């Protein structure tokens, strides 16, 4: 997260870290949506050009963390994966279309003051909240600058950007399965997700029922926090049917 | 279920340091 600030303790209890078992390596962000399911970006698990094509056994997740590197006694939980599910139509060769994946935990994790799931949006909630100018929140332990890494979880709030504006800001082909967010050239405010934040959640707090909903997944961008550019996110509601199918299955 | 309600914030009726920024964006 570039130009954000430290998260307060317990501020994003659905935040998940995705690690490579050996060598141990913090790979990406992810989010907890139930006691046994974690949502992330498909490119964190499958992106051949970066030599990424992981199986359940290659990975591990840590939940409840705040510090990026220090062990947090009786707070953080480690979980193994039972199965990974990547969207069947994820397009890594072209534009990361449908950059989404589910991971089933080998065992349900216990909720606590530091571990708690985020909500997935229903049609009504998506219609009301996913509108240009409305702000969402992104969190992660990714790079502090385009390139270094934070000692603790970072957070930044960003406005959803009008589709045509997103489209004219890049030559990369955008689809309905993505949305972009970020401040404009004139705005004094700045901020963006960056490398390493992929898979992390773009959440919004409903002013109707006071619950936090995950509307997006950090997916891609060109550089980080450059004026004139915007960060791109996987559109969660758009892929909600696939998500439901995997979980029901 | 209980999703989206944080134990240290909503459950204790406490506001985090920047969520007001999101609420206010629903106006402007
Ligand atoms: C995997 C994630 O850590 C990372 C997040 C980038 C978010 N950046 C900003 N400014 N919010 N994603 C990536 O690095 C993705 C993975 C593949 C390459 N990539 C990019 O963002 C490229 N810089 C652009 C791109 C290449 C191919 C297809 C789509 C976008
Ligand atoms: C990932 O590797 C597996 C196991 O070797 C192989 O079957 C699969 O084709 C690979 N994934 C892709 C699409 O590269």
């Amino acid at each position: 997260i570039v130009e954000g600030s430290d998260a307060e303790i317990g501020m994003s209890p659905w935040q998940v870290m995705l690690f490579r078992k050996s060598p141990q390596e913090l790979l990406c962000g992810a989010s907890l949506i139930s006691d046994r399911w974690v949502l992330t970006a498909a490119h964190c698990l499958l992106y051949p050009p970066w030599d990424k094509n992981f199986t359940e056994n290659d990975l591990l997740v840590r939940i409840g963390k705040h510090s990026r590197t220090r062990y947090e006694r009786n707070i953080e939980k480690i979980s193994m994966l039972e199965k990974i599910y990547i969207h069947p139509r994820y397009n890594w060769r072209e534009n990361l279309d449908r950059d989404i994946a589910l991971m089933k935990l080998k065992k349900p994790v216990a909720f606590s003051d530091y571990i708690h799931p985020v909500c997935l949006p229903d049609r009504e909630t998506a219609a009301s909240l996913l509108q240009a100018g409305y702000k969402g929140r992104v969190t992660g332990w990714g790079n502090l600058k385009e390139t270094g890494q934070p000692s603790v979880l970072q957070v930044v709030n960003l406005p959803i950007v009008e589709r045509p504006v997103c489209k004219d800001s890049t030559r990369i082909r955008i689809t309905d399965n993505m949305f972009c967010a970020g401040f404009k050239v004139n705005d004094t405010k700045r901020g963006d997700a960056c490398e390493g934040d992929s898979g992390g959640p773009f959440v919004m707090k409903s002013p109707f029922n006071n619950r936090w909903y995950q509307m997006g997944i950090v997916s891609w961008g060109e550089g980080c926090d450059r004026k004139g550019k915007y960060g791109f996110y996987t559109h969660v509601f758009r892929l909600k049917k696939w998500i439901q199918k995997v979980i029901d299955q | 279920a209980d999703c989206g309600l944080r134990p240290l914030f909503e459950k204790k009726s406490l506001e985090d340091k920047t969520e007001r920024e999101l609420l206010e964006s629903y106006i402007d």
